């Protein structure tokens, strides 16, 4: 029986719980995007803006179900309309995390139909970052 | 030694079929007609509808060891095999008193009808009865008025109540909707009512109606000087819409509203007849959808749940059929759930379909009310099944009438009066009842105008 | 002129030459008379009590005009392989409808008809919702994509949970699954559906522990966390305190029970999750009673399409592989109906109307009900994305506990949706999916170790 | 086609649309209370307080439904208790017409069970009452 | 002062005998909503004590029964009528039904006596909310007394009802029950007299005294003492009478001392004797026990007490000439004559 | 047989029934009675049990409009006290039907309302009462209980630690916080105001109310642990 550890074992979202992610599957993801129609961009954060917090909420009346801070992050340049270019969007994640090395960096894609994000995942994490686990060191 | 946690699935009838188990005064009993899938064993079948309804799912979970799964588990008690039956039994359930909210008849319904009827492991699933005890019973405000109260209410006395669904259901504006409720009313009727189906509408505004209706009611009760009625809808998409109407009833001092309990909701329901009970109105309760869910015998939940139901949620009348008139209801199971609508004590009796004893320790009873496809020559039949503590509905049956709504009103009023009078006087209406009508054609030309039309019409196949 | 006594429905009712217009609500009924009554005239009688007749000739029907407001049954098909089975076809004008109440719909559609001697059974199938008639719902509070955009998740379906055993925990150790469950991974909890407030449990206290777990397990994983907390109750005034707790917790869903709370308090909480940000999650607790049996009673599809109106962001939408009935293509219908703006007809797949829902949210579709991570990758490819995925027995009956059964869960479903994204399919190479993801994952592996011989099938 | 008049057709309950009550007829009415254990009982009324009004309500708020004045009516003596005697009570409707020839009487029963009024109905209307019609010219 | 040591080990037994509440505390009291002087203004009534009756049997009776009895009583000439302490809100009769249909015999009884016309609505409850619940319908039926027991209910819950009743112009009938309970005994608990000025305090319009020669205990000098502490301005020290202390209610309203259980026209004169004018009788088995009915029943004892007053006015001693003036007035009025045969030998001595 | 009969008699025809088996909803007490000399217990029980029902002194005609036998209070059994001379224990029934929902003072009112002070008898002492289930769930009953306590406080496995502020009356608000803050830090759970410390001159609630806060959450921040007053 193993314990699955509260320390510190911070996550972030969608595939979060698979192993880092090769530069290749990061590739396929990419493909899955462009064979989709969807739009690419980029967003990032430094250490602090990262997670899900509620400071603002000492602002507030009772109105502070489902607002959190830290949703937004700062979107890299623009989306890429009708980009259909997976090549040009691997460049565009190593032009960003170049551009801020210290930054939580993730690829996100929109679908304009229904006027949503339809995927995103991390891409890039800080080196200072001392709040996550490896995969096997999740439990003890 | 011992008694641990154990991962994955077991048999449920190792834990919730328990046909040893001596059931509890307090218990609330439910009996389920079971039809399983072949192959699947009766006891396996009723214990995952104890288990499922109360405090089991489909694995063992490690949590339980934390409580007593005994002092809160539901418990297959009893199977019995059904006669002419290859593949169906009555399954027999005890739910815990602490298993429920208190005053709450959905969640009651959460939990013994909320997810069993629909599992892959049987075929169809019917409630028949439950035992709602004492102790259950005493949490619920009920309904309220019941059938004494309501009568000193409205100071009637030794007879039947007449009433009446004005006519089309829909398209009839405000002004001609208390245009006709006048002439019903003043020709003898007590209570005239909108159609289920009529709320709020673009051809009939429900504040207008509520208007004129009042003066319509009025009218009528000042011309025949006995008191007068109509049950003003207040059924509504919203509880705060089902409430401005009930106020606005209660403001213009009519005495009288109606709710669809089923398509309203339970909820919706106890709201309302908590706000009559706060204010002295009498609540109508309109059964509309109990067929989609009473109907077949297999699946479903039988009406006298249903009735139960509505009698601890809250209500003065409750629809329960004619039997004889355009909509289903065999006889003995009707005058079965009559008894548990309207009586202190049932004991149990498997021939009425009753499959508990029912103590309803003082709660008030409900006024059934028989509607749908009746005349004047049914009236005998009426007044044999309900005697005087019903209330009797003539919709077709007075704007139908050739002379219109007064005469219509009036036919209906000497027929029931009639056969009351008969009745009385100690002539068996279950065989002189075509003669006591006949009597009252031939003296009473409104009367014979009805009877004349409606002479060929009956309801059998 | 007016001419008192019986005539046949028939007469005014059917009207098989008439253009059905397009706001007209149209019904698909299951119909099946009683042997010796002519289908033109059950069909009629149907669209006649459920709309402006009743069984003898009133008087005052030449005060109005019955052409306007008659319902009409228009259309009759026989069914292939039945007897005295018919598909009737009612057409009912939109001014006799209440606008934005479910509840009046449903009064004059099912109010009465079914109980008529003259037939053995009657089934409503399908109804045709029109645009001008949807426009006058509040409907959902959120939808689909408001929900996503609120909780910030994307690129996958999302995780519940309810906590076991169904009755019979205190709230503490309510609270105490809650966090070990959500710490795990799982995105929600739930209070059960007939979890309220009762004897061993009130419900207030449950509240503020739930929030406490909420509020831990948000920290601790640094991804948003919800528990559904019941505010199905007895009377809409108890009803409505108790998401006004929730609101005033900060937490960001509360669940109903829409059935046995019933559309009237329903709509009111819908509209009360509208007017301050509260996620709705809807539980159909008594739809079996109402939709199992195909001869009599009214189609699932049907009360999706009165929920999505009335107003939910999630309704359980079946299984299909798990523990209760949902045969595959009729679900993958009505998640449609649930969905999309816009839904042709479609025979195969019990839709009998095209339904224009004129950019009313969209309901997100929950799968629950004796599923575990094997099911995963069949539950991935019927719902897609798009879905809300629990395990109740399939995360507390995890060997290791809750905390360990959700990662296993998390994992599951984090894996087929990567295998789905690189292109591989989720309808054959599903156990490999599995498989590879227990041999890395030590969690999982011990969840599809223990319930590797567990199917539903029949 | 006839019509049902507004004029001045005042009724009273129970059996008030069938013919006026033969002596017989009443004495009928009287051996079923008898025979069903019920209290039989006797009211009266002058020609104003017989019919249901509601001038009180000019003291009340939006409190005045169910109420109306002249539900209730003078009792005659007290009910007539376990009096299992058919004769009896028909003497003490003669007593009463005789002590009150211008009220307006009924008859009425109780049942302690239920708790509750079980039938009642007129036995004498005042001479002078001109506000009712004979059964026969009810339509014209 | 009552509090804690009741229940010192140090003691057998402790008895509260009386309290001086100064008029500098007096005067932080909103006290009785009306007061005897108000009362007897608001319903015109004056020279005579007032006739109540508690309707019977205490349980059981339906809404619409009450309101029938209640009629009968209050047209014979009483002039209210009372729910009894126990009679709230239970299974056989909800208290809405019953204040309705009291209401309407309030009404009618008024229209056919000219004389005006009362009955106490019991506002006890369980909690406040439902106790207020009850008052304001009271209000709203126009209705112009309610009742509240102010000890089984409680002293927070009686001084709301009080403001209330102030605030409203409702006129506030106390029952003492419960008091029997810490009063009683000689050697422990607290003394009548301290519970009246207490109820004096928190607001009462009328308070359950006691009637000396009913079915209740009541001592006659003791009795005499605490009915002038509830209704008058200054009462000096008396100790043969149980007063321990001066109490001076600076100008706190005196409240209505009501004689009530196991009377009949027999201790009328004896009744009349004690009280005076200023005092509330009640004839609940003495009227509703009557042979003839509660019409009668009632038309017996307002004669009873209308020929005592007049006696007591003429010059005749009550105190002698009791028996007397009773008989003279049975000779006289048939209904008080059939009362008087039924209940002539009976008594309370032991 | 059986109408109205004006005129006294005895309760104990009426309201004495020892051979009534009692119901299972049926509220019981059980009266520690003491009978005036020549009273019988017999019929001093029936008194208690009628006066606190349905009976009144004198027959009255209303009884046969109602069932009394529904309604009555009954005294169904008399022990003697062993070494008591005129001491007896008499047990009443009520049905439920007597009682309003969730009200315990309609309760007392009628149980202990009047029959205490009844002339015919010297004394009298309600020991105990059966408060059946039926009648137990109408109430809201305790607003947390001891298991839900505990959980609130998260404080387990001992007794818990008060302590009432003193002197009772005389303290100003300010002092008053300032000894509940050092009662609290000390290692006590809880502090209180005495029974009479509500809202005086030397002292007005809403201040001490606002001080005490601030000790409680000084007291709670310095040990760690949860605190109350
Ligand atoms: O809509 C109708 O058909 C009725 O108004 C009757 O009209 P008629 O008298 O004109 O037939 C009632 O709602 C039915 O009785 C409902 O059936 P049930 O009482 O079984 O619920
Ligand atoms: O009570 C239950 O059984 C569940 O909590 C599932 O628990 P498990 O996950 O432990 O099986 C859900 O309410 C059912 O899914 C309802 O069925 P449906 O979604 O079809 O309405
Ligand atoms: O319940 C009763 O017994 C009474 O209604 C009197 O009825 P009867 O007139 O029929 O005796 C009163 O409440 C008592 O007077 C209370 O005693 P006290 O005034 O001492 O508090
Ligand atoms: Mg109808
Ligand atoms: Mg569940
Ligand atoms: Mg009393
Ligand atoms: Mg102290």
């Amino acid at each position: 029986m193993m314990v699955w550890t509260p320390v510190n074992n911070k996550m972030f979202e969608t595939f979060s719980y698979l192993p880092p992610l090769t530069d290749e599957q990061i590739a396929a993801q990419v493909d899955y995007i462009v064979a989709n129609g969807w739009i690419p961009c980029l967003e990032f954060a430094e250490a602090d803006k990262a997670y899900v917090s509620n400071e603002s909420a000492i602002r507030f009346g009772s109105v502070s179900c489902l607002y959190y801070d830290n949703r937004y992050w700062t979107m890299w340049k623009l989306p890429m309309f009708g980009c259909r270019d997976p090549m040009q969007v691997l460049r565009e994640i190593v032009a960003c995390t170049k551009a801020f090395p210290d930054a939580y960096v993730r690829l996100v894609a929109f679908d304009n139909q229904k006027q949503v994000q339809i995927m995103g995942f991390l891409v890039q994490r800080p080196k200072t970052a001392r709040d996550f686990q490896p995969a096997n060191k999740r439990s003890v | 030694a011992g008694a641990g946690f154990k991962a994955g699935v077991k048999d449920y009838r190792l834990t919730y079929y328990t046909p040893d188990y001596v059931v509890r005064d307090t218990d609330i009993l439910a009996a389920f007609r079971m039809t399983p899938q072949p192959g699947v064993p009766p006891e396996e079948c009723g214990a995952a509808v104890a288990a499922e309804s109360s405090t089991g799912t489909w694995t063992t979970v490690w949590t339980d060891g934390l409580t007593s799964l005994d002092r809160y588990k539901g418990r297959c008690y009893d199977i019995e095999p059904v006669p002419g039956e290859d593949n169906q039994y009555i399954a027999y359930v005890a739910y815990p008193i602490d298993l429920f909210e208190e005053g709450s008849v959905t969640n009651m319904f959460t939990s013994i009808v909320g997810n069993v009827f629909g599992f892959k492991a049987l075929r169809a699933l019917r409630l028949e009865d439950l035992r709602i005890p004492p102790a259950y019973v005493k949490t619920f405000v009920g309904p309220p008025h019941g059938i004494q109260v309501e009568r000193d209410k409205l100071n009637k006395y030794g007879r039947g109540l007449l009433g009446c669904t004005i006519k089309p259901k829909l398209g009839l504006s405000a002004k001609n909707y208390g245009r006709a409720v006048y002439e019903c009313l003043r020709g003898g009727l007590d209570f005239t009512k909108d159609d289920e189906n009529v709320n709020s509408q673009p051809f009939m505004r429900w504040r207008d109606r509520f208007l004129f209706v009042a003066e319509a009611i009025y009218k009528a009760q000042a011309e025949t000087g006995e008191v007068k009625g109509h049950y003003l809808n207040a059924t509504a998409g919203t509880c705060e819409e089902m409430m401005k109407r009930a106020v606005c009833a209660k403001e213009l001092g009519v005495p009288i509203i109606m709710h669809d309990y089923l398509t309203g909701g339970f909820t919706a329901n106890t709201s309302l007849a908590i706000y009559c009970r706060d204010n002295g109105l009498l609540l109508h309760i309109h059964r509309a959808m109990h067929a989609v869910i009473d109907r077949q015998r297999n699946h479903g939940i039988h009406f006298r749940v249903l009735a139960k139901a509505l009698r601890m949620s809250g209500g003065d009348h409750l629809h329960s059929g004619t039997v004889v008139g355009k909509l289903e209801g065999e006889r003995e199971v009707t005058l079965g759930f009559v008894d548990l609508m309207r009586d202190d004590y049932v004991e149990k009796d498997r021939s009425r379909g009753i499959y508990f004893t029912q103590d309803w320790c003082s709660m008030p009873g409900v006024m059934p009310v028989a509607s749908g496809g009746i005349h004047v020559w049914h009236m005998p039949a009426l007044v044999e099944i309900f005697g005087d503590d019903a209330c009797l509905q003539f919709g077709g049956g007075t704007l139908g009438h050739p002379w219109g709504n007064a005469p219509g009103a009036a036919a209906n009023r000497v027929a029931l009066e009639a056969c009351t009078q008969a009745r009385n006087e100690g002539r068996d209406l279950a065989r002189e009842g075509g003669d006591v009508i006949r009597s009252a054609c031939k003296w009473s030309p409104e009367l014979a105008a009805a009877c004349e039309v409606w002479k060929e019409i009956k309801f059998e196949f």
